[PDB]
DNA sequence: ATCGGCGCCCGAACAGGGACTGTG
DNA sequence: ACAGTCCCTGTTCGGGCGCCG
């Protein structure tokens, strides 16, 4: 199968650059005879041409085993050429998911053999792919070659082959507008609604069409029967599942090992409902030593046990039905952790997932729930091209008082309430008017910019005062610390007057969790109270108790 | 017709903006549009060897079912070269109508050395196929350079109608033609059809509005009335009895308003809170404090003097969510030197969709900035970045896109709406 | 050791902007 | 008026998972 008659993609170097001139590093003898045998072979196949001293460029070459294969993959350390090659706009915008596949009568999975080695390379650019094979005898100079096809390891090869494959399939796709072809690199998911007999006729038309364009479809890579191994999934006729996940078992773990376990748990969370990785990812904080050994914490081990528990049972996904509505339901599992399932028929999930991002230093469950709703919305647009209907564990009245009372514009699409505890609630609520018969606290705090030492205190209308000295603190922390004092030394109903927009803006957002230990203490006090009114006055304006407490803490 | 040479500003590359996900409704509409533009030679397919990209998406036209392809040419326009009088009476006209003449640009070819920068990529659902990339061969809608290159042809097309109707103000901004007159609403709508047919002798206009008697809120960006735009004054509460808390809110409001109004004084009001009183304690206003408040009421009622527009400085607009579907906004160039303070209320998605409201308010604020000054302001949006980027395309219907940033404002700005 | 391109997650360095404070 | 410190958000790059040559 000669090289593809497709037009070469024009490739340039970065402006004002030349090609790579890197010397060849030593190679082992097992690989030298294999590269020589391979290079003379892939010269016979036309992929490679011999070059002379006129070519002043070079790139080091080696040869590794092909992925899960007895064939050798010829790889080149084109790190120097990639820096000098023009940038491309990658056309691969994402990864196809089986949950977005519709039901089809006939399914075929193809794979093009020697994909990159079938597409020619721009003739003017071939000079820069020059490389030298050092011989065994150091006295021999070594054989120089250049590439005639897309080399493996070049930054432009994936995009050019992807672009080239689309041009090859365009005529066939037009000749068969009703045949669905999911195209990712060299793997071809072909689906039609024809009968099984007439479908193999069109597949052969497709294989012959690709063969005319220099794209062979080997029988070793031709799948004709479900189950289908496609994009790391197992595609049964009416259900889909993930290829076997292998979690490592070790007595002691390292940073790298934790990093692999978190990743595989994320890859599993697309269909396994309930995966948690918050406590396992916490072990990756601070330690940049990849081979450092980490003892599993009590919370981390519990998380690993939970994941293995739901991984021992097999889970399957369903395909997409364009006629039926898309539904997603979210549940609050842990603090800051969420899991969701997208389905059409109950208990027949298309896919699952999780959102466990802490957005901001201070937040609440309603914010995180709205952040997770948006992540699902975007993910749903990619897979199914439409926004799903929502089933959320938050009261209709809970959300109404939040979005109407919140200063930012927040919205959630069409959703219905489901009574699946734990529900999302506002743990406390600030009064809109000052409380009658509630002790009024005028709080403030200060800190020195050089000394980092500060004070924080309050004065009340009942004459009560307090000032606490603080060490290693800031201005922002002392104003929060002053509000904490007023909440501590008050009854169940208190009026607090601060001059810190920073402290006011944090509390007014009704957070229930915070990266700051002090704010979490303030949150804990606010939930214990029965009525709290927080008011703001401008500092340094001779206003009420603000002036009395200002002189107490600035000294 | 030979193409006009276009360069980028010195030392700047083309735009490289990723394409954001689109709905099947929008993708199927875009593929049909781009395939027709390729047949008529208006665009052409390109490959990954073009390293530039600009996001594309589709919107449903104003009071119509047809789709309009909208390019987010914000990045290309910042990096595009600059080319080479604003009608002050357009904002004084009774009725002003916006006509989409962006279709006229598709008749002028674009400079070959420049077409590489107009590349965009159409995505596919579930990443079935790679992105199909196109570039423009003619003047594109939404490009900063398109109205400038076409300016010579536009003055020529409009001159007979403008001399035949000298009382009609006609301003052009990007794809839109702003047509203002003082005629009655019915005679005004007839004059718009006279201009459309006069334009039709050369270049086509967006399909006739299916409704001709102005349904409610379908003509938001279509039929606008500038002579009825009102500014939102700063107001102070009027109470028979004042508490310590009520005076503190008043003093804090007046001290903030003193940054916009010079003569605001709060000393006699602050004297009323000199103790360490309870927030709910009623405080009688002294004779000195009552006078200080009444003069401040006069100052907040009087307009600000000495605030003029600077054509060299960018415009900035800030919006505040006031609740109950009401949104306050201010347009300025220097802090506390507002060129206009307005209020928009009761917008679409009543008491359900906050985002639909904000998206409409941004468009309404932008329309005013184009009508009044001929610029677009940079918006400080009171919304989360992901909340806005997820939904804003679903409610956008303008041919332009203003620059924006996202801010988390503390809700102590009760100082703009009562 | 020793590769390309894409997407996702989680963690952290860096930068940008706004407000407060101290100072000429 | 200018210069810092703090805090906060956002972007970018690194690890990992997964896909494919
Ligand atoms: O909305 C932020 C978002 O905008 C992007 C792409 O949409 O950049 C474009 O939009 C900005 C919004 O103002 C413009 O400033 C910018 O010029 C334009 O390219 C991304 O930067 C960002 O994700």
């Amino acid at each position: 199968v000669p090289i593809s008659p497709i037009e070469t993609v024009p490739v340039k170097l970065k402006p004002g650059m030349d090609g790579p001139k890197v010397k060849q590093w030593p190679l082992t003898e097992e690989k030298i005879k294999a590269l020589v045998e391979i290079c003379t072979e892939m010269e016979k196949e036309g992929k490679i041409s011999k070059i002379g001293p006129e070519n002043p460029y070079n790139t080091p070459v080696f040869a590794c085993k092909k992925k899960d294969s007895t064939k050798w993959r010829k790889l080149v350390d084109f790190r120097e050429l990639n820096k000098r090659t023009q940038d491309f706009w990658e056309v691969q915008l994402g990864i196809p998911h089986p949950a977005g596949l519709k039901k089809k009568k006939s399914v075929t999975v193809l794979d093009v053999g020697d994909a990159y080695f079938s597409v020619p390379l721009d003739e003017d650019f071939r000079k820069y792919t020059a490389f030298t094979i050092p011989s065994i005898n150091n006295e021999t100079p070594g054989i120089r070659y250049q590439y005639n096809v897309l080399p493996q390891g070049w930054k432009g090869s994936p995009a050019i082959f992807q672009s080239s494959m689309t041009k090859i399939l365009e005529p066939f796709k037009k000749q068969n507008p009703d045949i669905v072809i999911y195209q990712y690199m060299d793997d071809l998911y072909v689906g039609s609604d024809l009968e099984i007999g007439q479908h193999r006729t069109k597949i052969e038309e497709l294989r012959q069409h690709l063969l005319r364009w220099g794209l062979t479809t080997p029988d070793k890579k031709h799948q004709k029967e479900p189950p289908f191994l496609w994009m790391g999934y197992e595609l049964h006729p009416d259900k889909w599942t993930v290829q076997p996940i292998v979690l490592p078992e070790k007595d002691s773990w390292t940073v790298n090992d934790i990093q692999k376990l978190v990743g595989k748990l994320n890859w599993a969370s697309q269909i396994y409902p309930g995966i948690k990785v918050r406590q396992l990812s916490k072990l990756l904080r601070g330690t940049k030593a990849l081979t450092e050994v980490i003892p599993l914490t009590e919370e981390a081990e519990l998380e690993l046990a939970e994941n293995r528990e739901i991984l021992k049972e097999p889970v399957h996904g369903v395909y997409y039905d364009p006629s039926k509505d898309l539904i997603a339901e979210i549940q609050k599992q842990g603090q800051g952790q969420w899991t969701y399932q997208i389905y059409q028929e109950p208990f027949k999930n298309l896919k699952t997932g999780k959102y466990a991002r802490m957005r901001g230093a201070h937040t609440n469950d309603v914010k995180q729930l709205t952040e997770a709703v948006q992540k699902i919305t975007t993910e749903s647009i990619v897979i199914w091209g439409k926004t799903p209907k929502f089933k959320l564990p938050i009261q209709k009245e809970t959300w109404e008082t939040w979005w109407t009372e919140y200063w930012q514009a927040t919205w959630i699409p069409e959703w219905e309430f489901v009574n699946t505890p734990p529900l999302v609630k506002l743990w406390y609520q600030l009064e809109k008017e000052p409380i009658v018969g509630a002790e009024t606290f005028y709080v403030d705090g200060a800190a020195n910019r050089e000394t980092k030492l500060g004070k924080a205190g309050y004065v009340t209308n009942k004459g009560r005062q307090k000032v606490v000295p603080l060490t290693n603190t800031t201005n922002q922390k002392t104003e929060l610390q002053a509000i904490y004092l007023a909440l501590q030394d008050s009854g169940l109903e208190v009026n607090i007057v601060t001059d810190s927009q920073y402290a006011l803006g944090i509390i007014q957002a009704q957070p229930d969790k915070s990266e700051s230990e002090l704010v979490n203490q303030i949150i804990e006090q606010l939930i214990k109270k029965e009525k709290v009114y927080l008011a703001w006055v401008p500092a340094h304006k001779g206003i009420g108790g603000n002036e009395q407490v200002d002189k107490l803490v600035s000294a | 017709i030979e193409t006009v040479p276009v360069k980028l500003k010195p030392g700047m590359d083309g735009p490289k903006v990723k394409q954001w996900p689109l709905t099947e409704e929008k993708i199927k509409a875009l593929v049909e549009i781009c395939t027709e533009m390729e047949k008529e030679g208006k665009i052409s397919k390109i490959g990954p060897e073009n390293p530039y990209n600009t996001p594309v998406f589709a919107i449903k036209k104003k009071d119509s079912t047809k789709w309009r392809k909208l390019v987010d040419f914000r990045e290309l326009n910042k990096r595009t070269q600059d080319f080479w009088p604003h009608p002050a009476g357009l904002k004084k006209k009774k009725s002003v109508t916006v006509l989409d003449v962006g279709d006229a640009y598709f008749s002028v070819p674009l400079d070959e050395d420049f077409r590489k920068y107009t590349a965009f990529t159409i995505p596919s659902i579930n990443n079935e196929t790679p992105g199909i990339r196109y570039q423009y061969n003619v003047l594109p809608q939404g490009w900063k350079g398109s109205p400038a290159i076409f300016q010579s042809s536009m003055t020529k097309i409009l001159e007979p109608f403008k001399k035949q109707n000298p009382d009609i103000v006609i301003y052009q901004y990007m794809d839109d033609l702003y047509v203002g007159s003082d005629l009655e609403i019915g005679q005004h709508r007839t004059k718009i059809e006279e201009l459309r047919q006069h334009l039709l002798r050369w270049g086509l206009t967006t399909p006739d509005k299916k409704h001709q008697k102005e349904p409610p809120f379908l003509w938001m960006g279509y039929e606008l009335h500038p002579d009825k735009w009102t500014v939102q004054p700063i107001v102070l509460p009027e109470k028979d009895s004042w508490t310590v808390n009520d005076i503190q809110k008043l003093v804090g409001k007046l001290n903030w308003a003193s940054q916009i109004y010079p003569g605001i004084k709060v000393r006699q009001l602050s004297k009323l809170l000199r103790g360490t009183k309870a927030l709910t304690e009623v405080i009688p206003l002294t004779e000195e404090a009552e006078l200080e408040l009444a003069e401040n009421r006069e100052i907040l009622k009087e307009p600000v003097h000495g605030v003029y527009y600077d054509p060299s400085k960018d415009l900035i607009a800030e919006i505040q969510k006031q609740g109950q579907g009401q949104w306050t906004y201010q347009i300025y160039q220097e802090p506390f030197k507002n060129l206009k303070t307005g209020k928009y209320a009761r917008m679409r998605g009543a008491h359900t969709n906050d985002v639909k409201q904000l998206t409409e308010a941004v468009q309404k604020i932008t329309t005013e900035s184009i009508v009044i000054w001929g610029k677009t302001p940079k918006f400080k949006l009171p919304i989360q970045k992901e909340t806005w980027e997820t939904w804003w395309t679903e409610y956008w219907q303008a041919t332009w896109i203003p620059e924006w940033e996202f801010v988390n404002t503390p809700p102590l700005v009760k100082l703009w709406y009562q």
